[PDB]
């Protein structure tokens, strides 16, 4: 689940920059999106 | 839980007696065999793995150069109950220059039963009961002699007692093949005989340990020879 | 007395020990503390959770105790067990190690039998070569080179994880770590002196000195701190 | 099931259940009886053994040179029991060089298995005694209970099925002051009958017998001894 | 619910319940009574045989736990006796230290107090046995103390304790006991317990009768053969 | 006596038995400590409720030593018996050093004892907050120990019943500047709002530390404190 | 004092406070234990090995005595203590019988406070299970495992742990005397057993092993990675 | 410490 | 009236911070039946309580709770007769202890605080329970004059103008409440037949001679008296008679 949501929330970061392609800075974004705060 | 380690049954069972005597049917199989011959103890190792030494898995212990002594059970347990057995036997040797009779050993054993509690009890106080059941072996003045411990301190003589896992058909084997008037070497095949038709493994000088108290001769314990010279037979 | 007792040191079916586990969750709500080492000294930064206008401010710190001459420890969880633990480390203090050791063995025999509470206080430590340790009320510690305890731990863990370049630290690279650590796990995004407390230990002339910095050094850290992020911004 | 756990709750009918637990351990013991005449005191107890291959559980344990006893219940209580009382006959005797008088001596037992039944985490003797003594008082029989409260009994019977020997113990307690001690043993062998199913007989293997009287001291006779007195009775209807 | 299971508990309304348990422990047994006279003080117990077996005397209610005090119990015999042990003891103490015959109101108001400790904590349960304390001396006079399992040590003049209490005071209010002698009082309390016992219910009783008066020097004495058969007597001719 | 641990630590991990202790200080007596520039005040209300109960035979406000003093909010005996505690420590220290306790000390150990009574077998914790004053070095000093065992310095603040709101008047009504007789004026307005009826002489107990030592103030110098009010 | 039976008999007849202890064993960190012919090797598994961690503080592998040094597995705090009290006795007992320890002996006190343990009021089970290998006095390798309960026994071989079934499954399969020739084989056993449960590879592998009339030596992360390239090449030629 | 409690 | 776990079995907090086990003891005290009422005057106070003997088989001489403590002090026991012995006994013994140790007789209000801090612990430790039982002191001091302290099961205690205890507690506080508010220094007389009048209105009985019990301690006299049937009379015909 840890991993389904890293993956979501960094396609949603990707989104948010209006892009296709999810970079490393999105998946960092990710992991301290849903794994802590 | 809410009960207390002293606490009575309605049928006037001690609750922790009775779960320490279930302890018992989970240990391996142990038979002892009183003749005029002297005492026979045989037990099964229950090796667990290939890798596992079967040396080191001690069932039948030297009590005294005339008691020998075959636990079942928690092993662990029977450490304790082992060594005060082999402290208080030397101290009646100390004080009177003799060796203990079976039954006193056996005795001074059964007292260290039930001495289990939580409160009003000193810190050295143990809180259960020894979840093992002893087959002490012997010769003494009175000849051979085999007596039987259970964890609610329990013990009496017996001519031919089998402990452990299959307790029931082996004391039912037992029954159907003891004799009063039959020779030590009868009573060793005849106790090899049961361990094998009951070990879930297949019997061999390596999973199975041996010993014998004879009048004029020592505890000793069967070596791996030994062992299979009687076992070629069956 | 068999009704009323919860039976704290006691084995859960699973293997755990559920007061061990009751007192981690306790020290997760506690303030952040972080302990970073160099290669010239080690420090000790922990976020000050009494921050009311009214609390006067008259020890030498909050939660940074000194042990001996040569270390110091900072804590995380319930305020009086750490009083407690400091109290009794102080009385054992040596290497930092056998201090640690010991402390860690009066609490792991209070997680093992007595029947009482387990204390609910992690500690960090700082001393002299330099090292730092992190202890559980488990009794369980380990050495770090950089390590915090309480609130947001994990993520200053994984950021420390990140930044933390091992062998080649100073003093300052650390203090500027510690600094930009602190203010992603807090709250607040300015990250005002008065929020926080760093203590530096390090050798000079052949002695320990252990220093609480001013409330002014701690604002010129924070001063760079928010530069260096500027300047990053200039990037985009 | 609220007010049996421990010995120090009472229930709400003014009962104390752990008592009765422990008391219900000696009705789980085998019988045994014990009865007096003007001049002995004798006790016939009926071992058990657990399986045929194993020797008969010993119930009758020598106290005292004039003082024995019959346990029924646990065994290892009934021998903390008799250790107790064994060392309270001894110090009477090393104190004031006399025998310890059986009503004095079985007032302490009772005041030592009191304590355990009134304090937190303790149990009550789960083991019930049959005393049979002599003194320069007579004979004496009296019976110990798990609840610490003891009866001096002209003849009393305790353990497994032991109701019928009471039975017949009441039926014949006029004869027994009158009688020798070869018809007290038979009388007490007899009552100890009534306990026993009825494919079931006395057998040397499982009677014991405890003798004590005026000149006589404390005498256990066992399988080879107790033929002298099954021999003499009758076999029962 | 909870709210009985220690004596170290209070019920919501205020009430210790393992003490009242306790009590209806001893209300559970047979009446004994004690009557204080003009010139002693005298005990009468229904010592009830449960069986033929025991023997005359077995069971005895009637203690002896001064040379000058006796005491009749009823409830749990084995509390019964370890209470007469720390009376017995307590009465020891007494004359070792200060160096005469306990007074009766202070022996009351000791074992009361060692009654009383064992209902406050829950390591050990409330005794479940009342006793009364009976003694006479030329000095203090006929003195007769009621202690309850609680601790509540209260003086009297006629007290009766077990199952048949209440019918056991209305017959002993009958009587006009600070007048009478120890000789007649006897014979009333014989004719009480004979009144108060129950045939049909639990029967076959023994008669136990004790007295401590001028009659006997201030001594606690069984009630001799003699005048405890005549008692006996009269009891039974006054049932008709 | 019980050897187990009555104080444990709840899944979410906090020490259940410790809050419990807290709201029972919450539903104490208002009491307020102000420290001042020249000394601390300890004010707190001491109401009865009926005449009959002699206002002077116990008092909220005790002292320690001769510069050291209490005033509390929660349950009275446990109160009492950490009074005694204190004193004791007192002479303790006292006795070893031959000088009087620092407050700072005496608060730690007393904040020690507190957390011992919520660690120890078959005890509750104390159901009080000590608010604790004193002077030394020429400074003076305002504590405040909660049941768990915990010393926080104050330079002014409120526990029991309305602590909050008073509280917050102390954030709004407080300087650094402020001298004793005027953080007097300043305890007993926190007082006045969380009180209600009137305040006489009588029914609040005022105590002052200075230079001069810990004293607690008579009626009439609270009278004239309190016509000062109004 | 505490006194209350913490471990009690269930109406099964088992001590759930020893099998509570013994799932916690369970659940610690893969510990293989190998005796040779003239070397024992422990090999622990590192769980996980953060960059900031002081890896010579966590170290699961300690030295009772100059001849006898044991790995475990489960609560590192008991562990650290049962090793305390292995080494106290382990100096008492040197200097009473001016002989170094057999490890028979130190394994039997193990197990005998661990016994104590499980049935003493007021206290819990150890919640380790100890790998102990060492040498005697005549020079013979030895390795014993005991377990929460107090029972301990030789092994050939042995793994306690998380993944102690597995690798003991395949060390039933590949303990041969070939497989203990010389010390760099039994090392490439122990490796390639705890490479069986370790997923990274060499990284979470801290090895120990001890030759005769020597102390004991921790391997460098270098030298077990060598050892793991060896075993991979190995691999290829074998397909 | 007496006359404290005493007064 | 939140509860969470044993907060209403043993003396710990429950989730409001309330001892629900103390509160039991409290009601305990009117277990008893019997309400007592002590008033305090300018040179003495008293202290009185009805004694109830149920059938003419109870020794009446038996029956009392009032208990002298010591010379100087006596006190008046309200609840668990069993309790009101203990703590009289405790009471006692500590009365015994600070003269041996100090020299001088111990003041009532220390008599009674070493009582509630002795009270206090059974309120901390959960192995026992408070004593069900209310003790009101009476002496004469030195210099504050007479003194009269109520002493509860919580570990509490104050000194008082004029209290009571027991069943009829409350409305007897209120009376004497009423009383005092006349502010007026009663004489010896005044005083006890101001707490007569008090136990008598509350409990409407009209007393005789025989159902109360009255104990009093005078400045001329600084020795506690238990009145006896005749003195008791006197008051009681001089209160008839107005």
């Amino acid at each position: 689940a840890d991993i389904k949501a890293i993956c979501t929330e960094a396609g949603l970061m990707a989104l948010r920059e209006r892009r296709m392609k999810v970079t490393n800075e999105d998946f960092k974004k990710s992991k301290e999106n849903v794994l802590y705060k | 839980y809410d009960r207390g380690v002293n606490t009575f049954s309605p049928e006037g069972r001690l609750f922790q007696v009775e779960y320490a005597i279930e302890a018992i049917k989970l240990g391996s199989t142990a038979i002892g065999i009183q003749t005029s011959e002297g005492v026979c103890l045989a037990v099964e190792k229950r090796i667990t793995s290939p890798l596992m030494e079967p040396s080191s898995i001690e069932k039948i212990v030297e009590i005294d150069a005339h008691i020998g002594c075959a636990m079942s059970g928690l092993i662990a347990d029977a450490k304790t109950l082992i060594d005060k057995a082999r402290v208080e036997t030397q101290n009646h040797w100390f004080t009177y220059n003799e060796t203990m009779t079976v039954e006193s050993v056996t005795q001074a054993v059964s007292n260290l039963a039930l001495q289990f509690g939580e409160e009003d009890a000193d810190p050295g106080a143990m809180s259960r009961p020894f979840g093992v059941a002893l087959l002490f072996g012997g010769v003494d003045e009175k000849g051979p002699q085999l007596f039987h411990m259970d964890p609610s301190g329990t013990f009496v003589q017996c001519d031919a007692r089998a402990i452990g896992s299959a307790s029931e058909g082996a004391q039912s084997s037992l029954q159907e093949v003891y004799h009063k008037s039959m020779t030590l070497k009868e009573a060793i095949k005849s106790s090899l005989i049961i361990l094998k038709q009951v070990m879930e493994e297949k019997l061999n000088a390596t999973n199975i340990e041996l010993a014998t108290v004879q009048p004029g001769q020592n505890f000793h314990m069967f070596t791996k020879e030994e062992l299979e010279e009687v076992i070629k037979d069956i | 007395s068999r009704r009323y007792d919860s039976r704290t040191t006691i084995f859960s079916p699973e293997g755990r020990l559920y007061q061990v586990e009751y007192a981690m969750e306790a020290i997760g709500h506690a303030g952040t503390c972080l302990g970073i080492l160099a290669n010239d000294g080690v420090l000790l930064a922990a976020e000050r959770r009494n921050i009311h206008k009214l609390l006067d401010e008259v020890f030498f710190s909050e939660k940074i105790y000194k042990l001996n001459e040569d270390m110091a420890c900072s804590v995380a969880g319930i305020t009086s067990d750490a009083n407690v633990l400091t109290n009794e480390l102080r009385l054992i203090a040596i290497p930092c190690e056998q201090l640690v050791t010991a402390l860690c063995d009066i609490k792991q025999a209070y997680t093992q039998f007595g029947g009482k509470r387990p204390f609910g206080v992690s500690l960090l430590y700082i001393g002299w070569g330099f090292q730092l340790y992190q202890s559980d009320p488990s009794g369980n510690y380990g050495g770090w080179k950089a390590t915090c305890i309480g609130n947001n731990s994990a993520a200053a863990v994984s950021m420390l994880k990140q930044d933390y370049k091992e062998g080649e630290m100073t003093l300052k690279s650390a203090l500027a770590l510690a600094i930009k650590v602190l203010n992603k796990t807090m709250d607040v995004s300015k990250l005002s002196a008065e929020k926080v407390e760093i203590a530096t230990l390090t050798r000079e002339n052949g002695k320990t000195v252990i220093r609480v910095l001013k409330q002014k050094e701690v604002e010129q850290l924070i001063k760079k701190h928010e530069e260096e992020e500027a300047k990053a911004e200039r990037e985009k | 099931n609220q007010y049996d756990n421990d010995v120090t709750v009472w229930s709400p009918q003014g009962r104390i259940h752990q008592i009765e637990y422990a008391m219900e351990a000696v009705k789980q013991g085998s019988a045994t009886v014990g009865l007096k005449s003007k001049t002995h005191a004798v006790l016939v107890a009926l071992k058990r053994a657990q399986s045929e291959l194993a020797a008969h559980q010993k119930k009758i344990l020598h106290v005292d040179n004039h003082i024995g006893i019959s346990i029924a219940g646990l065994t290892a209580d009934a021998r903390l029991l008799c250790n107790f009382m064994r060392q309270e006959c001894l110090d009477s005797r090393f104190v004031f060089d006399r025998p310890l008088p059986v009503s004095r001596l079985v007032s302490l037992i009772g005041s030592k298995t009191q304590i355990p039944t009134q304090r937190y985490g303790r149990r009550p003797y789960g083991v019930g005694l049959l005393i049979a003594g002599y003194d320069d008082m007579g004979p004496h029989i009296f019976q110990t209970c798990p609840s610490a409260n003891y009866f001096d009994c002209r003849a009393m019977s305790i353990g497994a099925r032991s109701q019928s020997a009471r039975t017949y113990l009441e039926r014949h307690m006029s004869e027994f002051m009158e009688c020798n001690l070869n018809e007290l043993v038979k009388h007490g062998l007899r009552a100890l009958r009534e306990t026993l199913p009825a494919e079931q007989d006395l057998t040397t293997k499982n009677v014991s017998i405890g003798i004590v009287g005026k000149d006589l001291e404390f005498t256990i006779y066992d399988d080879d001894d107790v033929s002298p007195f099954l021999e003499g009775l009758e076999e029962r209807p | 619910t909870g709210y009985d299971l220690s004596a170290s508990t209070f019920s919501p309304d205020g009430r210790v319940f393992q003490v009242e348990y306790a009590m209806k422990a001893v209300e559970n047994s047979s009446t004994a009574i004690g009557i204080r006279c003009k010139d002693g003080v005298v005990f009468g117990v229904e010592k009830l045989v449960l069986s033929k077996l025991y023997e005359e005397g077995s069971n005895k209610r009637l203690f002896n736990v001064d040379r000058h005090v006796g005491m009749a119990v009823a409830g749990l015999l084995a509390d019964a006796r370890s209470l007469a042990d720390i009376a017995r003891e307590e009465a020891s103490n007494f004359r070792s230290n200060f160096g005469y015959n306990i007074p009766l109101k202070h022996l009351a108001d000791r074992v009361a107090m060692y009654v009383h400790a064992y209902t406050l904590y829950s390591a050990v349960r409330p005794f479940g046995c009342s006793f009364m304390l009976g003694s006479y001396s030329v000095n203090d006079g006929a003195q007769l103390y009621m202690i309850d399992p609680s601790g509540v040590s209260y003086g009297y003049w006629g007290c009766a304790i077990g199952k048949a209490r209440q019918a056991a005071k209305t017959e002993i209010e009958k009587l006009q006991m600070k007048e009478m002698t120890c000789r007649d009082i006897v014979k009333e309390v014989a004719k009480i317990i004979y009144i108060v016992h129950d045939e049909v219910k639990d029967k076959a009783f023994e008669l136990e009768l004790s007295w401590v008066g001028e009659l006997t020097n201030g001594r606690h004495e069984i009630v001799p053969k003699d005048i405890r058969e005549e008692a006996e007597k009269y009891a039974k001719e006054s049932l008709k | 006596g019980y050897s187990f641990s009555l104080t444990t630590f709840s899944p979410s991990g906090k020490l259940v038995q410790i809050e419990y202790a807290l709201a029972a200080v919450a539903g104490g007596a208002p009491s307020v400590g102000i420290k001042a520039a020249n000394g601390v005040v300890l004010a707190t209300e001491k109401k009865q409720k009926s005449i009959l109960y002699d206002e002077r035979s116990v008092h909220k406000v005790e002292p320690i030593t001769k510069h050291i003093g209490l005033v509390y909010s929660g349950m009275g005996p446990d109160y009492r018996v950490l009074v005694h505690r204190a004193r004791k420590l007192a002479q303790q220290y006292y006795l070893v050093y031959q000088e009087p306790i620092p407050t700072a000390q005496l608060v730690q150990r007393v904040a020690s004892v507190m957390q011992e009574y919520t660690q120890s077998g078959g005890v509750r914790p104390f159901g009080v907050s000590l608010l604790i004053c004193g002077w030394n070095e020429g400074r003076p000093y305002l504590f405040q120990s909660d049941p768990s065992g915990a010393y926080f310095a104050w330079k002014a603040t409120a526990m029991g019943k309305n602590y909050v709101n008073g509280k917050t008047f102390l954030e709004k009504r407080y300087n650094e500047d402020l001298e004793l007789e005027d953080a007097i004026h300043t305890a007993i307005l926190t007082l006045k709002e969380s009180f209600e009826g009137q305040m006489t002489e009588d029914n609040i107990e005022v105590g002052i530390c200075n230079e001069a030592g810990f004293r607690r103030l008579t009626p009439t110098e609270v009278k004239d404190y309190l016509a000062a009010i109004a | 004092s505490y006194d209350r039976a913490i471990t009690v008999f269930s109406p099964d007849g088992h001590l759930f406070q020893v099998e509570y202890a013994q799932e916690a064993v369970k659940k610690g960190s893969t510990a293989v234990g190998v005796r040779g012919r003239d070397i024992v090797v422990l090999g622990v598994e590192k769980k996980s090995v953060a960059k900031l961690q002081d890896e010579r503080t966590v170290r699961k592998i300690c030295a009772l005595d100059d001849n006898v040094c044991m790995a475990f597995a489960g609560l590192t705090a008991d562990a650290r203590i049962v090793i305390n009290r292995a080494r106290v006795e382990c100096q008492s007992h040197r200097l009473t019988v001016e002989d170094p320890v057999t490890v028979e002996y130190i394994t039997r006190y193990i197990a005998s406070l661990k016994q104590r343990y499980t049935q003493s009021n007021g206290r819990r089970p150890f919640g380790i299970s100890a790998l102990i290998v060492g040498f005697d006095f005549d020079g013979t390798p030895r390795l014993y495992q005991t377990d929460p309960s107090g029972t301990y026994h030789a092994w050939k071989a042995n793994a306690i742990g998380r993944g102690a079934k597995s690798v003991r499954e395949f060390l039933e399969k590949n303990y041969t005397d070939e497989a203990i020739e010389t010390d760099d084989l039994t090392i490439k056993l122990v490796i390639k057993a705890l490479l069986e449960v370790v997923q990274s590879g060499g990284k979470n592998i801290e090895l120990a092993v001890m030759r005769r009339d020597q102390s004991l030596k921790i391997l460098n992360p270098e030298e077990i990675e060598k050892y793991v390239a060896e075993i991979e090449k190995e691999k290829e030629e074998n397909e | 410490l007496h006359s404290l409690s005493t007064g | 009236g939140s509860s969470a776990g044993f907060d209403r079995h043993i003396t710990i907090f429950s989730p409001e911070g309330r001892l629900y086990q103390v509160e039991y003891a409290f009601k305990a005290i009117n277990q008893g039946g019997l309400t007592s009422v002590a008033v305090r005057g300018k040179d003495c106070a008293v202290i009185v309580t009805q004694k109830k003997v149920p059938d003419k088989l109870l020794d009446s001489s038996t029956v009392t709770h009032l208990f002298k403590i010591t010379e100087n002090i006596g006190c008046v026991m309200t609840g668990m007769t069993a309790d009101s012995r203990s703590q009289v006994q405790r009471a006692r013994y500590e009365a015994a202890n600070w003269k041996y140790k100090y020299g001088y007789e111990i003041p009532v209000d220390m008599l009674c605080k070493r009582i509630a801090d002795i009270s206090q612990v059974y309120t901390q430790n959960a192995e026992m329970r408070p004593l069900g039982c209310c003790m009101i002191l009476i002496g004469i001091d030195e210099e504050q004059g007479p003194q009269v302290y109520k002493c509860d099961p919580a570990g509490y205690y104050c000194g008082f103008k004029a209290t009571a205890a027991g069943v009829k507690q409350t409305e007897s506080t209120s009376f004497l409440e009423k009383k005092v508010k006349k502010k007026f220094d009663w004489t010896f007389e005044q005083t006890v037949e101001t707490a007569i009048t008090c136990l008598s209105t509350v409990l409407s009985i009209d007393f005789k001679p025989s159902e109360i019990e009255v104990g009093v301690v005078t400045v001329e006299n600084p020795k506690f008296r238990i009145l006896t049937e005749a003195e008791i009379d006197a008051h009681l015909v001089a209160l008839a008679e107005r």
